[PDB]
């Protein structure tokens, strides 16, 4: 073990969380410009949950980072 | 104790028939702006200044001012002069117990006695001493806040009886219940615990809570008691406040005895003058800057608590 | 005790705490243009509510991370 | 060593400070929303209020997940 | 001779500094538009006011945390 | 020894800073909105110079925890 | 030995999270965009689609990279 | 009382009164903008905007003495 | 051998802080080349182009993480 | 010497370069101002020098802490 | 003391990411400028393009310096 | 003790890119007004000269800061 | 030994990076404006010239002190 495991529990940690911050972002201006859509379409839905959820598999990628490293612990 | 309520009534009036909540600032500003400053050499200019608006007095035709194009108040000036009269015994007790104003006189001689620095009279409370005394003061501090916080509990669970208004009243009941024992938890936990004795009336604290609740089951206020808690941590700063100006102060006759030391013979003249040219500027920035804190603790807190917010009269 | 596991500790809480501000720039500007909408429509204020609880997953996705790391304290 | 206790302590104060930031930069944003439009409204305040006591959960978490890494001790 | 002690510090720095920093970011935007809203009514005051009132509730958890961690000391 | 003295200055010193730095950019916006405002009213400034002079609790419980930590030797 | 696996992998993880940062980023603004033209269009979902899929090269490029680093491990 | 003490003591001084100089200038940034395009047509209001543009420097004095007390411990 | 963990971070924030310039730039110009494909089919191809465009700084960040992974 | 001096000399260079660039920022803004305000007017010339010249007495903070955090020789 | 080559490199490292950085900003806003003037002329297109190839010497420099100081070793 | 001409190399490093930095803000926005400004006027130039020539002081603190603490190497 | 030219490359390189960085924040807005203006105007092209080769100051001063700090290595 050692000390290497607390950093790269560090470093996944930032890892996940910068690119949480990210797709924070990108879920601001998507939402806005979605909710902006939706009060008048409300069709455009579909889409609109897509754009949403396109980031989401970044943070997945940061999932699975996280997951392999832990798995070399 | 009647000029006040002209302080008072630059806010709306409250509804008839509930409770006259002047007279408690008239004995409660006063002293928090007294536990602020303990600089009596600004109460001495002050005091000037007094005499120059008393010359106004005499004077009684009212100036408009320049800048801000306002009337003068003569007779609501000559109410101020009056309360500049409570403030001012205020600041001179509480800065005889900080002796010690314009900051430390005792630099080059015994001004002041100490168990350190020999002198003349031995003062009770420094700013190095507070290295100790601090976590005891914050204490009255915190005490300070809790007894108004109970005279408002206290008085609106008293209206709430009179008006036949009995949701407020049980509010207040689980408003105290709750306190009590999120208080009594956390002094013990935080401090020492002693659970042989006290773990009884938290339980019994938070039993009362719950049931006051529980009869008032209707989706009440729990963030409510969360942001009361808030307003009894939030009256901390009075501490703060004069720390900092009495550090300020310290700090500015250490200059000038410094400069009456390391500069020859002849430096004494200009630490004074320096000393005094930024002592004044920097009291004419930190006075209104600590004015107006005690009297928004009291807006805020008090008139929160107590709740009049209603048909303004 | 042990070195490490202060250095899982401050990955962990970074790891949350950058979640967490992702989270908080999302809902600013998602809430605002929202209420703005919500003001004067009203009804689609069940729509409003699903955009602004849709991106709350990264917090609680973080937490779980947190809570394995934990684990494998 | 008894230094690794410092090292938790820090990643509790970290993480509780930008979960409440986040927070914050949440608010500042939703609450101007909301508030221009109750000055419209005066009677939407209900459901303005609710929106901005909202997302506060996350400082919360924040908060007993440090509770309990404290607790560990 | 622990270090633990000046840890201890800076925890509580960056605890206490993240609060300040985002309860002031909240309290910019509210209280600009506080200043519009009774600027135009003046019957908007305590409405808009309590809302300034609302984050300093962040403010204190931090500061909670960090005397819970400084009465451990 | 006695280093744990400078890192009790140093967490001490951001704090206050950052605790600074929150409120000077509260003040940047209230400031602009209350000048704004007197410089077409002239009437309201009492109010305006009010919401500039609210929000330094935040400094001074910096200077609270700083000073605190200095008599912590 | 030692006290180096960890130190690579916190450099996998702070690459990584640096790059969804700036593909997040970048995706908010130009998402935003896109939903209002498709909104306002509903036809030019392909070429919105076309922009949306632009920025995840960097991410590719932090995850090859990491790969490349825990293969060397 | 060491020997990187006073060094680690002086960066704490740097980190505090920086912080407190850019706050203020953050704050001193704005208020002058808008005092400055008031007082472009105005030219009697001057009074005003510098009262309000004077009060800020509590913020650098704040800093400034924390850093200057601490020094004095030397 | 520390210097290997030492140069790795090294050119992860260089590579990671290439991804943010790259990100802004591309951020601001397909922000605006989305609005202007709605007539802009024409200068179409041209936008192409100046989104294309800030790759050239990437791929510098690739270089650079090349030249050091040789190094070690 | 010693190393002390090196952390003297980077606390001196940290706080002159945070004094210089809170002075740049402001300026920007206010120089901004005063640039369209001259340029139009040409006769309030005074107003914005000295509007100019009021910020810089932070760096002549940074210029005195400086100075004396060098006198320790 | 062999591990004077990783504190190299990681300072070339962030000096050329940041000029990078700057330069990426930098032709962020000029980008928009020239796309601005494409959506009114044609013949411009050269001219906006000499303008947003202007800054790329500090990133040269960057790297050149980065080359030269990798000589060293 | 070489380290410490090392570290104070850093301090003056971190110094004048800080004021640089900070001389470049005020710089963007002040040139902006200032073309402005000429591009109205055409005569005025002399003025926009010397308001973007004024903050120079800054980096001129920094490399005398830089100067003095060689001499003192 | 070789840590003492370690310390000085890496002041180097952050100090040349961030007044790049500088440059760029500098440079994006006055470019922008340039473009503005001489895209209507396609005549005052020279002083376009002038206002953006202006602030190559910061970005010469840093490549002077990096090359003292050479030789000085």
């Amino acid at each position: 073990g050692g000390l290497d495991r607390g950093l790269i529990a560090v470093g996944m940690g930032l890892a996940v969380g910068l690119a949480a911050l990210g797709t924070g972002v990108a879920q601001a201006r998507i939402g806005a410009a979605g909710v902006g859509a939706i009060a008048e379409d409300r069709s455009n839905f579909g889409t609109a949950l897509i754009f949403l959820l396109l980031p989401e598999t970044l943070v997945i990628f940061g999932l699975l980072i996280a997951f392999i490293l832990n798995g070399r612990l | 104790a009647k000029p006040f309520e002209l302080l008072v009534s630059f806010l709306n009036t409250p509804k008839y028939g509930t409770f006259d909540p002047t007279p408690v600032v008239p004995v409660f500003f006063p002293f928090w702006f007294g536990m602020i400053v303990g600089d009596i050499g600004y109460a001495l200019l002050f005091y000037l200044v007094g005499r120059w608006l008393s010359g106004y007095v005499k004077r009684n035709e009212p100036l408009v001012i320049d800048l801000f194009a306002l009337k003068l108040k003569p007779q609501v000036i000559g109410k101020l002069v009056h309360i500049l009269n409570w403030m001012v015994f205020w600041t001179v007790v509480w800065g005889v117990i900080y002796g010690e104003f314009f900051g430390t006189f005792l630099e080059h001689l015994g001004v002041f006695g100490t168990p350190e620095h020999p002198g003349l009279i031995p003062i009770l409370i420094h700013r190095i001493d507070t290295a100790k005394t601090a976590n005891l003061l914050i204490l009255l501090s915190v005490a300070f806040g809790v007894v108004l916080v109970f005279f408002g509990l206290a008085l609106r669970a008293y209206l709430g009886l009179k008006h036949r208004h009995m949701a407020h009243f049980w509010e207040g009941v689980g408003y105290l219940g709750g306190l009590v024992g999120v208080l009594a938890l956390a002094a013990s936990y935080l401090g020492n615990l002693q659970a042989g004795w006290l773990q009884g009336l938290m339980y019994l604290g938070f039993g009362v809570f719950l049931l006051a609740v529980l009869m008032s089951r209707i989706w009440l206020m729990i963030p409510e008691i969360f942001t009361q808690a808030g307003h009894i941590l939030s009256h901390i700063r009075i501490y703060a406040v004069g720390a900092a100006g009495g550090i300020l102060a310290g700090l500015l006759t250490d200059v000038g005895f410094a400069l009456a030391e390391r500069l020859g013979l002849l430096g004494v003249l200009l630490g004074l003058l320096v000393a005094g040219v930024l002592h004044l500027l920097i009291l004419l920035l930190t006075t209104l800057g600590h004015m107006l804190q005690p009297i928004r603790l009291l807006w805020v807190e008090f008139f929160t608590k107590f709740g009049f917010y209603e048909e303004n009269g």
